[PDB]
RNA sequence: CGAUGGCCUCCGUUGCCCUCAGCCGAUCGAAAGGGAGUCGGGUUCAGAUCCCCGAAUCCGGAGUGGCGGAGAUGGGCGCCGCGAGGCGUCCAGUGCGGUAACGCGACCGAUCCCGGAGAAGCCGGCGGGAGCCCCGGGGAGAGUUCUCUUUUCUUUGUGAA
RNA sequence: UGAGCUCUCGCUGGCCCUUGAAAAUCCGGGGGAGAGGGUGUAAAUCUCGCGCCGGGCCGUACCCAUAUCCGCAGCAGGUC
RNA sequence: GGAUUGGCUCUAAGGGCUGGCAGCCGACUUAGAACUGGUGCGGACCAGGGGAAUCCG
RNA sequence: UGGCGCCAAGCGCCCGGCCCCGGGGCCGGGCGCGACCCGCUCCGGGGACAGUGCCAGGU
């Protein structure tokens, strides 16, 4: 059946977040009023981590891999779905569609989603979310 | 009728002897020299004919005294590639990745069987 | 020339060390305020009348000021 | 690595070592090819996009960069304060918006690599925009008026950026 | 007001056993080597706005044609 | 190889805009008719003589 | 399948400087596997003929 869950693993398609990977946090198969067309809000990272190695000072390692994140909505057609998914835990409350109607907890949810990339990141699980696509 | 005469030296048809009538405050006829048309960029595909969007149609030099926001667009690729071969090319990416990815595990299931 | 359109930066480019003269035309339903730069002309012009000769007053002291005639 | 000057700060000047790497071949060859960027008014006996007046514009340069604006100024916790607002710890901050085409005043980044513009024949048809011509009037000045002619002729504007 | 004339911009088609320049110069992108600061007087850095200084050398008059050019000439010729 | 062609006065057909219709604007055409001139009318200018055959390319 | 690919990861062995309590921490370097060893023509293809120099005959 419906595969597109809101736990999955997306290829951002278009606009000016492209080629970035990002996780649908909430999806909605059905338009709404304002957006008669199917889609989903989802959480991505827009600049990924530098590829840290060994032989480096930990000051340089945490200066490294530290994440910026966005948080949008997106049709469906600017969205390729993969057969990966992460059950990083992100809040409703604060990573919802009301995010938008606002310039101030935009930022919070962003911060949130980010400080989430990067605690997930630290611990090694999902390194292939991580790593920025090729192409 | 006033005919009217060039204003430089080059007195032949020439590409850049290119010329267009205008009315001085002092109520007379006369030639102002035109700049060549420019082109906006072609797209980076190779394959789609059309010219990106987004960017100022002004001759080389001219790009060099342009804000670099009139120069591109801001997309990965953006001002050299046009969005539609931009898909097409991170879905192949992306496609080819899985393709080879589940080619090494088949090859793995096959050692193994052996 | 840059066409200036609200009262105060008027003033504000006024005061600039940069700035030479202004001249004040009066033309018949206009008042036009110049002021030259080093690079640009800034005309700003005023519809009626009262605001023109209430701000005449308001120019910078060591500004040159010139009434066209 | 070695030396100098400048408040020897930080940088400049070199001299040596390490490291980095192709050239399509020195050079010449177009006053019609490519080639950034100046227009209007006035002026002489003879010169004007060149002189004067007035509006611009391109390229190059600047120890201290001259200055604004952007990078930027947020959140959490313990607090004070009725609050407003103000303290002490942590954490982030190389911009933001739009589903998208893309937009916003800027929005770090080297060697290297890819691409674009420069950079394209002849002919046909059609459409848009200017200049000119044309028609009906308002003015201003001239011509005919033996008869007629609300008549005939001239003129009736705005540069670059 | 006009299938009016000229110029220019654009769309579209036809023809080729013809496919109809190069370089200087300029720009965008991919990458991510480096740099900045520890919460501030913020720093590195800005293709944004304004401000400061300079642009050297050579040609420039006139004829351009039944009289300023070439034909021995103020030549019924020739000359983009 | 034939006919016509001037001038003048008409008629008919060929369209736009606004609110099967109504109103308001309009650009050149084409056809037909009457009248008329000392049969003259592409009145100046511009502007193919024709046909039947042979030789050669 | 009209994508990307360089300027090492990793591993091993040494060294320096700073700090803290011989050990630890922090910062910054060197070498070697990764990328096997040895060799006498850069690889191929011809070759004592092509070819060249000088004589002789024909044309
Ligand atoms: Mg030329
Ligand atoms: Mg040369
Ligand atoms: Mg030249
Ligand atoms: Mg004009
Ligand atoms: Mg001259
Ligand atoms: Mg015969
Ligand atoms: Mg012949
Ligand atoms: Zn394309």
């Amino acid at each position: 059946g419906k595969f597109m869950k809101p736990g999955k693993v997306v290829l951002v398609l278009a606009g000016r977040y492209s080629g970035r990977k990002a996780v649908i946090v909430k999806n909605i198969d059905d338009g709404t009023s304002d957006r008669p067309y199917s889609h989903a809000l989802v959480a991505g990272i827009d600049r990924y981590p530098r590829k840290v190695t060994a032989a480096m000072g930990k000051k340089k390692i945490a200066k490294r891999s530290k994440i910026k994140s966005f948080v949008k909505v997106y049709n469906y057609n600017h969205l390729m779905p993969t057969r990966y998914s992460v059950d990083i835990p992100l809040d409703k409350t604060v990573v919802n569609k009301d995010v938008f109607r606002d310039p101030a907890l935009k930022r919070k949810a962003r911060r949130e989603a980010k400080v989430k990339f990067e605690e997930r990141y630290k611990t090694g699980k999902n390194k292939w979310f991580f790593q920025k696509l090729r192409f | 009728v006033q005919r009217l005469t060039y204003r430089r030296r080059l007195s032949y048809n020439t590409a850049s002897n290119k010329t267009r009538l205008s009315r001085t405050p002092g109520n007379r006829i006369v030639y102002l020299y035109t700049k060549k048309v420019g082109k906006a960029p072609k797209s980076a595909c190779g394959v789609c004919p059309g010219r990106l969007r987004g960017v100022r149609a002004v001759r080389p030099k001219v790009l060099m005294r342009l804000s670099k926001t009139k120069k591109h667009v801001s997309r990965a690729y953006g001002g050299s590639m046009c969005a539609k071969c931009v898909r097409d090319r991170i879905k192949r990416a992306f496609l080819i990745e899985e393709q080879k990815i589940v080619v090494k595990v088949l090859k793995a299931q096959a050692q193994s069987q052996k | 020339p840059r066409k200036i359109e609200e009262i105060k930066d008027f003033l504000l480019t006024a005061r600039r060390k940069d700035a030479k003269s202004v001249k004040i035309k009066k033309n018949k339903d206009n008042v036009k305020f110049k002021v030259r730069c080093s690079r640009y002309l800034y005309t700003l012009v005023i519809t009626d009348k009262e605001k023109a000769e209430k701000l005449k007053q308001s120019l910078p002291p060591g500004l040159a000021v010139k009434e066209l005639k």
